[PDB]
């Protein structure tokens, strides 16, 4: 589907994000660097029940992809409330995840063991 | 009879008597420019007015041009170009009104050449100050050889209006549309000699100069403009840097810390 999915913090209530300026909408994408989308949702009728739950660390689904919200800027001008959503893939968010074990030394690995050591008992289901 | 009167570099020209071949029909003045500083909050109605400012406007003067002869004609127009535009601003006024003057700068205005030797023209002079002010101060008497004043000026026709006081309290009057406030580049002079130290109260304003030595007869204390001086002298450090101005109509004023008081107010109206 080609439309925004909002899913809230608390995974109480997820509809569709209508609305949205696509005008203003873009993704980024770079290889090992970013993925990311951006838009402006403003405050109509059609999304008015579900405009203050797009906030901070809601969950968008774009393309069957998963996108953590990491900046929200609501603003106020008269009558129209725009909210400016940046969101980073999901990907991103296993940086919550902290190994703290060290190996010390100088060893010689292979990416399967440092994976597996980065990726520990995950409570992100990573 | 219509004519048009020139002050520059101190010296006053008539148009007409300038340039024999040129007469001025008719004399016109665009009306105060008014605008409002809006704000506009969005969702509101309306706008929010801020202080009400005067922009500058035009003043017009429609003449003609008639020449005994061509060569007459090329070097009349040279001539009138070269004595209207100068590098900078003067003082115009007209014999319609000959109490109140404007000080302007000219426009770019093109002869309408209309027959061999006739020439009709529209002069316009911007006035840039957003004001008009009367052609003497108030230090000229209020007198009939003058020559200076003439109705519509605002004088009050019910009391007597000097500017020159000998007691401690007093009540001028500043005949203008405008409060006079030397921080709007309004021209103010007070020059005041007395003995002791001197504290000027403006009443009806609210406000007070205040200078903090003693002072005796001999010197003169003026405060020009923003500029306090004795002597010439500036001695903006020892006075509260407070300085009066001047509501439109009758102003009271005190005058504390000083004896035998000699006060003189020397400012021009400010007209519109």
């Amino acid at each position: 589907m080609d439309y925004v999915i909002i899913q809230s913090m608390d995974k109480e209530v997820e509809e569709i994000l209508t609305d949205i300026d696509y005008g203003s909408f873009s993704y980024d994408y770079e290889k090992n660097t970013s993925r990311a989308i951006s838009f402006t949702v403003n405050k109509t009728k059609q999304n008015a029940a579900i405009f203050d739950l797009v906030g901070n660390e809601a969950i968008l689904t774009y393309q069957g992809q998963q996108f953590v919200i990491k900046k929200c800027t609501p603003k106020s001008i008269g009558g129209t409330i725009s909210k400016q959503i940046t969101a980073q893939h999901i990907c991103y968010t296993v940086q919550d995840h902290v190994q703290y074990n060290v190996k010390s030394g100088r060893k010689k690995y292979s990416i399967q063991t440092v994976l597996e050591f980065a990726l520990q008992d995950n409570v992100l289901g990573f | 009879m219509s004519d048009l009167f020139l002050e520059l570099n101190g010296k006053v020209h008539s148009l007409s008597e300038t340039f024999p071949g040129l007469s001025v029909q008719e004399v016109s003045r665009q009306s105060p420019q008014l605008s409002m500083e809006t704000a506009e909050i969005a969702g509101t109605d309306g706008v929010i007015p801020g202080m009400t400012q005067f922009k500058p406007f035009i003043f017009s003067a429609k003449c003609n041009l008639q020449a005994l002869d061509i060569p007459d004609y090329h070097l009349a127009v040279r001539e009138i170009y070269e004595f209207l535009f100068q590098r900078d601003s003067y003082y115009i006024w007209s014999d319609q009104m000959p109490g109140i003057r404007y000080e302007v700068h000219p426009k770019p205005v093109d002869f309408s050449r209309e027959s061999d030797r006739v020439g009709l023209l529209t002069i316009e002079f911007d006035v840039f100050k957003g004001y008009a002010e009367s052609r003497g101060t108030s230090l000229d008497p209020m007198t009939f050889e003058v020559d200076l004043w003439q109705m519509g000026m605002n004088l009050s026709n019910r009391d007597d209006l000097f500017y020159v006081f000998r007691e401690n309290t007093f009540r001028v009057y500043n005949a203008g549309s405008d409060r006079v406030n030397p921080l709007m580049r309004h021209e103010l002079d007070i020059a005041m000699t007395a003995n002791g130290t001197p504290t000027i109260h403006n009443l009806t304003t609210g406000e007070s100069f205040e200078y903090r030595k003693e002072l005796q007869k001999t010197d003169v204390l003026l405060l020009n403009n923003i500029y306090p001086l004795v002597n010439n002298r500036r001695v903006g450090k020892d006075t509260n840097h407070g300085i009066i101005t001047l509501e439109k109509g009758w102003n009271d004023f005190e005058i504390k810390g000083v004896t035998d008081v000699t006060i003189a107010f020397n400012f021009p109206f400010i007209y519109r």
